[PDB]
């Protein structure tokens, strides 16, 4: 079940 | 030990909203899962027969997931147009690489975390889980961006959590499958070189998992730098291929002998050229 | 920044003229991911080529597998030909069935 990423983009 | 990842790519499409964009997941090195946004409807798909035990509540939630990852990479593969001063209307690639390892005490051994853009090291996540490393210039802005809004902190929560529970579900639930071996099936050709000279091929054929070590020998001795071993390759039906050569004298092949080392193989064969 | 495929040619099972095989064209280490992959026989292309989805490996790299269902003879070529922006022209790798 893979990572959602933090709402902070590059 | 064991590991689960989820590797990322996200590809921009010159005068296109949206990226094309694939997430492929892994366990123990095998793809068990797999999602592309180029289908016609886009869905997280299983690769392993045992993700037959995840029911339609499973594949819905992950294929929610995969689309806001994709919305997330868009927004950050525009954003590094403008830090590298990158014209559009061309392509350009973010990879993301995400996951964990467990120890042979089956806990989180280590948590990963790294970002590459045109295919090159951009920004990952320390071993720590609290603190960056950027690769150059423009990935020292994200480090900071990301340290003034606490982005570590996030991460390592899936990465101690999420990433440990599901990885020991995949475990239990593909045991049979994951932890088998198919030993090699090994054998010596023999092959014109050059005058009074010759090669020697020790082939391993249809194994797995695709860890292995072929070694020749000498009088006793490992011919460490004087092989060529050529890279692992798929078979194409799950198994994998390896071959090592060695060039000798024409009427000494018989002192040579591979050794083959594969964790199918309780004893490593020992082989020889048999005219 | 563009990495060079490599590309490896091979039968899935040791070849024997006038018995059905698989021939496999695995191309690696190659960025960025778009390739465009042709197996041949004779020097023309053979119509049933399936190629794997493409993955990348832990160096970032992409890679994918070509193969076809084919018959190895004694008179028959086979090869693979790859097109990249890492190269000016295709590269054309014939199968050795010593390798």
């Amino acid at each position: 079940s893979q990572l959602k990423n933090n709402a902070k983009e590059i | 030990p064991h590991s689960m990842r989820y590797f990322e790519t996200a590809v921009s499409r010159p005068g296109l909203e949206e990226p094309r964009y694939i997430s492929v997941g892994y366990v123990d090195n095998k793809e068990f899962v797999r999602f592309d946004s180029d289908a016609e409807n886009p869905r997280y798909e299983p690769r392993a027969p045992w993700m037959e035990q995840e029911g339609p509540e499973y594949w819905e939630r992950e294929t929610q997931k995969a689309k806001g990852q994709e919305q997330w990479f868009r927004v950050s593969l525009r954003n590094l147009l403008g830090y590298y001063n990158q014209s559009a209307g061309g392509s350009h690639t973010l990879q993301q690489m995400s996951g964990c390892d467990l120890g042979s005490d089956w806990r989180l051994l280590r948590g990963y975390l790294q970002f590459a853009y045109e295919g090159r090291d951009y920004i990952a996540l320390n071993e720590d889980l609290k603190t960056w490393t950027a690769a150059d210039m423009a990935a020292q802005i994200t480090r900071r961006k990301w340290e003034q809004s606490g982005a570590a902190e996030h991460y390592k929560a899936y990465l101690e959590g999420e990433c440990v529970e599901w990885l020991h579900r995949y475990l239990k639930n593909g045991n049979a499958t994951l932890l088998r071996t198919d030993s090699p099936k090994a054998h010596v050709t023999h092959h014109p070189r050059s005058k009074g000279e010759v090669t020697l091929r020790c082939w391993a054929l249809g194994f797995y998992p695709a860890d292995i070590t072929l070694t020749w020998q000498l009088n006793g001795e490992e011919l460490t730098q004087d092989m060529e071993l050529v890279e692992t390759r798929p078979a194409g039906d799950g198994t994998f291929q390896k071959w090592a050569s060695v060039v000798v004298p024409l009427g000494k092949e018989q002192n040579y002998t591979c050794r083959v080392y594969h964790e199918g193989l309780p004893e490593p064969l020992t082989l020889r050229w048999e005219p | 920044i563009q990495k060079t495929p490599q590309i490896q040619v091979y039968s899935r099972h040791p070849p024997e003229n006038g018995k059905p095989n698989i021939l496999n064209c695995y191309v690696t280490q190659f960025h960025p991911p778009h390739i465009e992959i042709q197996m041949l026989k004779n020097g023309k292309k053979i119509p049933k080529v399936e190629m794997s989805d493409m993955s990348f490996s832990k160096d970032w790299s992409f890679y994918i597998l070509a193969h076809t269902e084919f018959t190895p003879t004694e008179t028959d070529t086979y090869a693979c030909r790859v097109k990249h922006d890492s190269m000016a022209e295709p590269k054309t790798v014939y199968w050795d069935r010593d390798m």
